[PDB]
């Protein structure tokens, strides 16, 4: 049987986070606005979508390591990292063994999370790869 | 998108290399593929080499990815060895940077890589029948005495659905079993071949 063929949202499998604002965020915790995103698995028997555990892998903030890091430098945001939930608003912590769930669409929700007391504005890009793990 | 012509690799010893299908089905897409096998706790082993390792698919096409043994035969020869093969796709399209912040994803496709030693006796296609169960209150412990990993799926006891188990050759694996768990047991699980296997009735250990 052949793996599934995996499409994100558009071709390049960027997901447009929008823009920090800063001066939103006032507690550890606190997220922004939801940012939906869709992954499809293609061209392959429900024997085998049915079957497969996913998982984001990244480099998690240095202080919540469940969330992705945005870097740090000149001109980039601070004490913010990138949660990912499912669809039924609960967190998918990165680095996390494979998950299953019971379809050949899975939704997420993206959204920064605040990871530190005062949180600073600038530029907020993360990367992360999504693993599937075929049984 | 990229694709796997495989959801496992049987590795059959001493045999120099054995291939896998990669493919990419649209025309406007381009990626970087990039391939590693892993030991079964998921870290990088550099017993299989992968080649080519890293490579461009541009467009609608097919590759082939050769995964070399390099075990030095120290694996056992009584029963499989479990590694992971793994498959990345890297997005590698001119995109434009935009104002915007973004999250940007590549995919991994990981399945398994099973080293079958040679001269194994019992044929493949007769392992699962040979399954075996023992059950306590709580729980369900499915006894392997084949050669071969079972993934085992579809197990029901009664009417209800139990977890799906990877049972290790001459080995056990352990589910628990829900308060309305019933007597009968039946399961199927995934052949060589990524198909699933007739339904069979579970038989108690012993």
């Amino acid at each position: 049987a052949e793996t599934c063929r995996i499409e994100a949202g558009d071709k390049q499998m960027t997901v447009n986070m929008g823009q920090i604002s800063s001066n939103r965020f006032h507690a550890v915790g606190e997220d922004s606005a939801p940012v939906p995103f869709v992954i499809h698995l293609r061209e392959c028997s429900t024997v085998v979508s049915e079957r497969v555990g996913v998982a984001f892998h990244g480099v998690a903030d240095g202080k919540n390591p469940d969330v992705l890091s945005v870097g740090e430098g000149p001109g980039i945001a601070t004490n913010i990292g990138v949660a990912l939930f499912d669809d039924e608003g609960n967190l998918v912590p990165i680095n996390r063994p494979p998950a299953n769930w019971k379809s050949t669409s899975l939704h997420f929700i993206a959204k920064y999370r605040a990871t530190g007391r005062r949180v600073t504005g600038g530029i907020a890009n993360a990367q992360a790869w999504f693993s599937l793990t075929y049984q | 998108g990229v694709a796997l012509g495989a959801t496992r690799v049987i590795y059959p010893a001493g045999q120099k290399q054995e291939q896998l299908a990669v493919t990419n089905n649209d025309e406007n897409s381009t990626y970087l593929i990039q391939s590693w096998v892993e030991n079964a706790d998921g870290v990088k082993d550099g017993r299989f080499i992968v080649t080519p390792p890293l490579f461009a698919m541009k467009g609608k096409k097919e590759n082939t990815l050769r995964i070399l043994d390099a075990t030095n035969n120290q694996l056992p020869q009584d029963r499989e060895s479990l590694f992971w093969m793994n498959v990345k796709a890297i997005p590698s399209m001119d995109k434009s940077k935009l104002t915007e912040n973004t999250l940007q994803l590549a995919i991994i496709s990981r399945i398994k890589l099973y080293y079958r030693p040679a001269k194994l006796a019992l044929p493949p296609d007769q392992a699962a029948e040979k399954l075996r169960f023992r059950r306590s209150a709580n729980s369900l412990t499915l006894i392997n005495p084949t050669p071969y990993y079972l993934t085992v799926t579809e197990l029901n006891a009664g009417t209800r659905v139990l977890e799906n188990a990877l049972v290790p050759p001459m080995g056990e694996s352990t589910v628990k079993l829900p308060s309305d768990a019933g007597s009968n047991i039946t399961y199927r699980t995934i052949n060589d071949y990524g198909a699933l296997t007739p339904k069979m009735t579970g038989v108690m250990e012993h």
